[PDB]
């Protein structure tokens, strides 16, 4: 039976399986059509993340039906960084990114350069050459950004 | 039978008290109330009595 396999970047994945097949199978699949590891593959159905040890059976996933496929790094996690302004910003990092990497990934979201950035956890400002790992920052910690601003 | 926010992103369905989606990193929605009656599991009470600590230092 034909799934299809939705991707964020838009694009479709025509898949060819049977209901027994296990959610690894499906990402052995995906990885053969698209080049993706199945370790960096989030596969997602009636809103729940997929398990690899479990069957399209299992999830009541018939024929035809579309799954939405999240890519994420291996060793990855989220952190979340709370601005003044109550705009949360959910990044994906890892331990051994610097205070300077996550100061780029907020450049991206909120188009202000690193060095305007500051970043407060635990009540200290962090800095820029350290790691996630250093400060003991785990998964879903929340920091803050303070804007730098002239004058 | 998850309960939460549905990122429009990912579909994914994620605790109604997290900012951002857990799959795909999207902000939760604007317009999506976290009901008065939701009883966050371990880990999310965990994390959100955590926030409450900071607060009060
Ligand atoms: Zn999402």
């Amino acid at each position: 039976m034909q799934i299809f396999v939705k991707t964020l970047t838009g694009k479709t994945i025509t898949l060819e399986v049977e209901p027994s097949d296990t959610i690894e199978n499906v990402k052995a699949k995906i990885q053969d059509k698209e080049g993706i590891p199945p370790d960096q593959q989030r596969l997602i159905f009636a809103g729940k993340q997929l398990e690899d040890g479990r069957t399209l059976s299992d999830y009541n996933i018939q024929k035809e039906s579309t799954l939405h496929l999240v890519l994420r790094l291996r060793g990855g996690m989220q952190i979340f960084v709370k601005t003044l302004t109550g705009k949360t910003i959910t990044l994906e990092v890892e331990p051994s990114d610097t205070i300077e990497n996550v100061k780029a990934k907020i450049q991206d979201k909120e188009g202000i350069p690193p060095d305007q950035q500051r970043l407060i956890f635990a009540g200290k400002q962090l800095e820029d050459g350290r790691t996630l790992s250093d400060y003991n920052i785990q998964k879903e910690s929340t920091l803050h950004l303070v804007l730098r601003l002239r004058g | 039978m998850p309960v939460g926010w549905q990122c429009p992103g990912c579909t994914f369905i994620n605790k109604p008290t997290r900012p951002g989606c857990e799959m795909c990193c999207r902000a939760r929605p604007e317009t999506y109330q976290i009901p008065a009656s939701y009883q966050p599991d371990e880990e999310e009470r965990a994390r959100l009595a955590g926030e409450e600590e900071a607060l009060r230092q």
